[PDB]
Formats: structure tokens, sequence, C-alpha cells
RNA sequence: ACGGGGCUAAACCAUGCACCGAAGCUGCGGCAGCGACGCUUAUGCGUUGUUGGGUAGGGGAGCGUUCUGUAAGCCUGCGAA
RNA sequence: CCCCGGCGAGGGGAGUGAAAAAGAACCUGAAACCGUGUACGUACAAGCAGUGGGAGCACGCUUAGGCGUGUGACUGCGUAC
């Protein structure tokens, strides 16, 4: 019973080679350069679907301290202000209403200013 | 839904002028990284340009505290082996008092293409005068 | 329509051929002609007589007028190489290649 | 006019007829879901801040699909440590078309 | 003695062309750390 | 009962193992024998 | 011989209230292991508690390849490998 | 058999054949490697070359919109096995 190995080498080799795609020289040609490339790619996207969380919490909250300061307040005063008035708007609808109605970004300002006095 | 991102062919650009006469040098320059930035816009957006046009007046006449204006030295190198070239604040306001502002701006910007392309945006000048009356710079009293 | 001649294993590499086939890409075949007549390759006669020998199908095998001919596609491909032995210094052996080409040469009306 | 209101852990701001992708919801496709716990109702800069809801204010809503995500694929590897393994993950959604901001 | 190679069958014995110390050009002074 | 319905006990027919066949397989790049010595080695182990 | 710019506080000491900050904790959805109790199982389901970083190494469960039987069957020139 | 070419090599027709990209360097004809064409990017820009975000352009769809494919300016993180 003697297997030879051509048909499964090849369908393995050429599954890694279809995922290094766009990679720069030996990376989508060669084997041992492109298994290596698909690896440390795997592992890129497993640790940024974590700092994909981060990045944008961040990308928020610097669009309500520009659109807060507006109004004349803080952010620290603005999120302190609409924990006391008891409003659970989170900082992705936050930074949306800033920038696309910035009239009802000015009333919850005035909300948590007048919490704060 | 997406969150917002500013589009750089749309992107709305100002024209302020600042009279830099008796501010400290550090405390102006952080506001003018701020602005040219964008961090002051609600479109904020880390990888577009979305800030100002920044005209500085009177860059011979910032202020500093301390003993800094004979203390203050500021060093480069030539390329040249044993060539390292150091300048006080007094002598950089006596040869060429426009790179004062233009140092201490450019270390609080972004390392990088873009910004390089944030300092850009910035016009410093010696004097009270420029020669951008038509873009109507608007009078910003930071 | 289009219209091919080759020369396939022309004893020449094909670095060196791919030189001569970059002048006339492109060009009608009457400017193209005396372009090769005065290069002074090699290459240039090799790729004279396949540019000559596809005019001459065109006319004879596809009826086509001579003054409306243009270079429309030109490459040149690796052949097989022939391996041969070079001694070198204290008892060295050194493989010498002896490069080949396909030239392919395309003239068209349109 | 818009309104914001929380499903599934998260929040979203919806318009009349807009389909918003959630979480995976236990209604069969094509029945009606409720939203009573509403956040903020806009209406022309009549804006309704609820504190934390809306008095009264109730989205409608109706369920199109459900369905799986697009595939990620998570790869755990350590380094001259003779370790790797492999694991797909699809999410499960819910499909629903915005009907009524009643205020 | 390489007696069956098929890149080099003219020669059996090699190492005086990339062994460092078995060329004619080596130098005892090269083996200094003693 | 034809020659393709019939099936062992369950519990009957164990696999064996197969030494040095990948990561996954928990007996890769060893064959469960360590790192060096006498024990690691082919026909390698110390008399009775 | 602040990471840099810069700083006379943007330094140090004391007190106070905010906020940022991790794969920690919480929320929503999903998978699996080990216990306990059960619509009743026939060995699977339901409820609940808890657990799931990992080298050497131990235990458990699978994929695919070539060959034999089932197969003088089944698919295939209306196109197999 | 005709044509180019040195009464060459090599090729283009014609003809044979189910097939000549079955033409004797001959079944199938993978990969490394080397070219031609097309779309997008690229000549102020610093590093394991990806990954997360993302504008513009091109080509397909189908619409009272924004999806699919290719490319990837700029930007956070990131020193192979
Ligand atoms: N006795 C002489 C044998 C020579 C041989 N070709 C060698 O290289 O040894
Ligand atoms: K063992
Ligand atoms: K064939
Ligand atoms: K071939
Ligand atoms: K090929
Ligand atoms: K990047
Ligand atoms: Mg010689
Ligand atoms: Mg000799
Ligand atoms: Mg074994
Ligand atoms: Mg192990
Ligand atoms: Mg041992
Ligand atoms: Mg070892
Ligand atoms: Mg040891
Ligand atoms: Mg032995
Ligand atoms: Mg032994
Ligand atoms: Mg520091
Ligand atoms: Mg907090
Ligand atoms: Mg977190
Ligand atoms: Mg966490
Ligand atoms: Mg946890
Ligand atoms: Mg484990
Ligand atoms: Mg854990
Ligand atoms: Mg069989
Ligand atoms: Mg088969
Ligand atoms: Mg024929
Ligand atoms: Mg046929
Ligand atoms: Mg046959
Ligand atoms: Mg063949
Ligand atoms: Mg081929
Ligand atoms: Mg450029
Ligand atoms: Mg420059």
């Amino acid at each position: 019973a003697r297997v030879k190995r051509g048909v499964i080498a090849r369908a393995r080799h050429k599954k890694i080679l279809k995922q290094a795609k766009g990679y720069y020289g030996a990376r989508s040609r060669v084997y041992r350069v492109a298994f290596q490339a698909v690896i440390k790619a795997g592992q890129y996207a497993y640790r940024d679907r974590r700092q994909r969380k981060r990045q944008f919490r961040q990308l928020w909250i610097a669009r309500i301290n520009a659109a807060a300061r507006q109004n004349g307040i803080s952010y620290s005063k603005f999120i302190n202000g609409l924990k006391k008035a008891s409003v659970e708007i989170d900082r992705k609808i936050l930074a949306d209403i800033a920038v696309f109605d910035k009239v009802a970004f000015t009333a919850l300002v005035e909300k948590a200013k007048a919490a704060l006095a | 839904m997406k969150t917002f991102t500013a589009k750089p062919e749309t992107v709305k650009r100002d024209w302020y002028v600042v009279d830099a006469t008796g501010k400290t040098l550090g405390r102006l320059a952080t506001e003018l990284a701020r602005r040219l930035r964008g961090k002051h816009k609600a479109e904020y957006t880390p990888h577009v340009d979305t800030g100002d046009y920044i005209i500085v007046l009177n860059a011979d006449k910032v202020a500093v505290t301390g003993n800094k204006r004979t203390d203050k030295v500021y060093y480069h190198h030539t390329g040249h082996i044993g060539g390292i070239k150091q300048a006080t604040f007094e002598e950089m306001i006596a040869r060429r008092p426009e790179r004062v502002i233009e140092i201490a701006v450019k270390g609080m910007l972004p390392k990088g293409p873009l910004g390089r392309a944030m300092f850009r945006k910035l016009k410093v000048y010696a004097g009270n005068e420029h020669n951008h009356a038509a873009q109507q710079p608007q009078v910003l009293d930071i | 329509m289009e219209t091919i001649a080759k020369h396939r294993h022309a004893r020449s590499s094909a670095q060196k051929v791919r030189l001569v086939a970059d002048l006339i890409r492109g060009k009608k075949v009457s400017q193209a002609l005396d372009i090769l007549t005065y290069t002074n390759k090699k290459a240039a006669v090799l790729v004279k007589k396949v540019l000559e020998s596809a005019i001459a199908n065109a006319e004879h095998n596809d009826g086509a007028d001579i003054d409306d001919l243009k270079v429309t596609k030109i490459f040149v491909d690796e052949g097989p190489s022939m391996k041969r032995i070079m001694p070198r210094a204290k008892g060295r052996a050194d493989r010498i290649l002896k490069r080949t080409s396909h030239i392919t040469v395309v003239v068209s009306d349109r | 006019m818009y309104a914001v209101f929380q499903s599934g852990g998260k929040q979203h701001r919806v318009s009349e007829g807009q389909t918003v992708r959630l979480e995976k919801l236990d209604i069969a496709t094509g029945e009606t879901v409720e939203f009573a716990e509403v956040l903020m109702i806009a209406n022309g800069e009549e804006v309704k801040i609820g504190v934390p809801f809306v008095d009264g204010g109730v989205i409608k809503a109706e369920v199109v699909a459900h369905g799986r995500g697009e595939k990620v694929k998570i790869v755990k590897f350590r380094r001259r440590k003779h370790y790797r393994k492999q694991q797909g993950h699809r999410q499960w959604f819910t499909d629903v078309k915005i009907t009524g901001i009643s205020a | 003695m390489e007696n069956n190679s098929r890149t080099m069958p003219h020669i059996r014995r090699t190492t005086h062309i990339m062994k460092f110390a078995h060329r004619n050009s080596f130098d005892f002074h090269f083996f200094n750390a003693r | 009962m034809r020659l393709n319905t019939l099936s062992p006990a369950e519990g009957s027919k164990k696999a064996g193992k197969r030494l040095g066949r990948g990561i996954g397989s928990g007996l890769g790049k060893t064959g469960g024998r360590g790192h060096k010595g006498q024990k690691s080695r082919s026909g390698g182990g110390v008399r009775r």
C-alpha cells in the first residue's frame, strides 16, 4: 500500500498561496515565505480585533471633547453632567450627534450644565 | 452604521491671524498645534488634515520666562564629523526670529507625511505686516 | 487581421534580443525596417528576418497591403538552454548556459 | 427624525425605513418587535432627551432576516514553543426594518 | 576519495579548493588563536 | 446483515499512537521522548 | 543624565472632586468541558452551578490519502481521473 | 503544393486527422522562474512590508441607494521562521 503525495501536498500549498495574494515579492509566490506571512497576518488580525475597540472609543472621545468645548464645557465635566442627569447615551452616539445634529448636541450640553449647577 | 470620517476633498479650512507680542513661547505653540491639526473641530479625523491656516505676526517679540533668553540652547548637526552647532535663544531672535516659533510648533506636530502637511499651513512673520489680505484672515485673539 | 512570424530556438539570450525589440514596438513597418538596418547589433539581424517574414506572410496568406502594416505585438521568450562544461583552475568545473530565445512579431493593419 | 435605542448591549441611531443589523433575537421572520426603552427622539430640533428613557417613546420594527456573518479566522501562534491552533467563527445577526418612531 | 561524483567526475580529492587550511595560500599566522 | 452493515463493539478498536506527525497530534517533533540524553536516542535506554 | 517639544508650572508638598486608561469586571450573542437536579431518558434532551493561557508530557475525539471486501453494484464520451 | 529565408535554421498558409495548442524538442502539461497587454498606485520619502481604519480612481451590477471586484494616498499598532 504505497501512497504518493502529489495531489494532497499541492492542494495544501495552493490553499496557503491563495491567502497570500497581494503580498510583496516572495510573500505571494514562494510557499516557505507565504506560509510564514499568512500566520503573521493571523496574529495581527486577532490582536487588532481588540485594538479596533480601543481606537474607535479614542476617536469618539476626541470628537465629543471638540464639540463640547464649542459650547463652553470640557469632556470630563460633560460626562459627569450626563451621569448626574441620568442620561445613558454612549460615546458612539454622542460623537455621531456632534457631527450630524449640532443643535441636539447643544441640548445635551445644557442638560449636563444644569445637573452640575 | 459606520463612524463618520472627514473626506479631504470637502474639508472646510479657515484663515486666522495671531499676534505673538508678549506671548509665552510654549503656551502659544500648543494652541497653534491644536488648530493646525484640527483638534478643535467635531469633524476631526486622525488621518485627514482638517485644520486651519494661521498667520503669526511679530515673531521676534515672543516671550520666555526665567533665564531662558540666554540659557535655552538650540542644537543641530551638519552631517560632517565634529559638526555640532549651537545657538542661544537671543542669537536665534537676532538672526532669524521666525525659526523660534517654527521649531517649537514642529516638535508638537505628528511626525510623518501628514504632520509635514499640517506644518505648511503655518505662516510666520517677524513684523506686523503680512501680504495675505486676499485670504481675509480673521483675528484670533488667543 | 493580425499575422504572426516566429523564430524559435534563436541562438541568443532573451535579454539581448529584447533591447532591439523595444525599438520597433508600435511602429509602421516601413519605419521599423530602417531602424533595424542601422542598429549595430547581432539581434537586429535576427529581428529583421522575422519582421521581413511576417510582412511576406501578410501579403501572400492574408492579401494585405504593405503601407498599412504596423508592429502590433513583439515579444521575446526564453528557449531551452544548452549545458556546457568549462574548466577552471585547480580542477574546478563550471557549467556554461548557452541561452536561446523565441522571437515573435505580429503585424496588423488594424 | 431619528431615535436612539438600545438592543443587544449596544445602541443604535435609526430612522424610519432604515434597515438595521442587530444581535440575534428570538423572533420569527416577518414578526414585529417593539422597543420601549428608547433614549432620545429628535424631530426638527424638538429634542426629547430620555432620563434615561423617553416617557412614551416606542420604536416598532419588522424582522426581515436572520443569518450568519462573514467568517473570521482566529489564529494563535507562539514562536519557538511548538504551539499553534486555529479556529473559525461566524456571528449570528437579525436584520430589522424600522417601521415607526412614535414619540 | 570521492569516487562517483556526477558533477565533477574528473577529480576525487577536492578539499584543496574550499577548505581554508588546505589551500596553497593558507598561512599559519591565520591560526593565531593559540 | 450484509457485508457493509457489520460493526465492531464500541471501545474495542482503539487507534495506535503515530509519532512525529505535526503539532496538532500532540506527539510531533519528539514523539514523547523529551529533549536530549540516552533515553531519547534510537536504540537508547539502560538494561534491566 | 525630562522620550521629545516645550514648561516658572505643565515642578514639589497637602487636601478634594471629575475624567482617561487592559484581552481585569459588567452587558448582548455563540461554542465546549466537568458537577448537581430534572420535561424523561435508552443515553439523548431540559434547567442550574462552575470551568476553558500553556512547553516537556499524559488523556480523549476526529479529517484526509493509497489498497481489499460490499462491487458482474453505482457514476461516466450527453465527458471519469 | 505555395510563400519569406542562405537550394539554411525557423516560420506562415494548404492538406491529413475526432483533435496539429496530438507535428515527431509529440498524452495530460502543475510550481519555481522569464515576458507582453490592461486597471490602479508610485519620483519630500525612512525600518520583518503586514494588520486595523480609510479617501480617490477603474470596471461590473441595480437603482428613487450603495453593494461586488481590483488598486491603496494617508494614518494607529507592529524587530521573520
Ligand atoms: N591516479 C590518478 C587518478 C586521477 C583521478 N582523476 C583523481 O582525481 O584522483
Ligand atoms: K513519553
Ligand atoms: K492533446
Ligand atoms: K511546453
Ligand atoms: K506555468
Ligand atoms: K499601515
Ligand atoms: Mg582559468
Ligand atoms: Mg589539471
Ligand atoms: Mg508513531
Ligand atoms: Mg504537548
Ligand atoms: Mg530525558
Ligand atoms: Mg532536538
Ligand atoms: Mg539537558
Ligand atoms: Mg545507530
Ligand atoms: Mg544508543
Ligand atoms: Mg515622558
Ligand atoms: Mg470612567
Ligand atoms: Mg477594553
Ligand atoms: Mg477587557
Ligand atoms: Mg474575561
Ligand atoms: Mg487549554
Ligand atoms: Mg482564562
Ligand atoms: Mg475498492
Ligand atoms: Mg481519485
Ligand atoms: Mg488542419
Ligand atoms: Mg469529435
Ligand atoms: Mg489516448
Ligand atoms: Mg504536451
Ligand atoms: Mg505552460
Ligand atoms: Mg509625492
Ligand atoms: Mg523637506
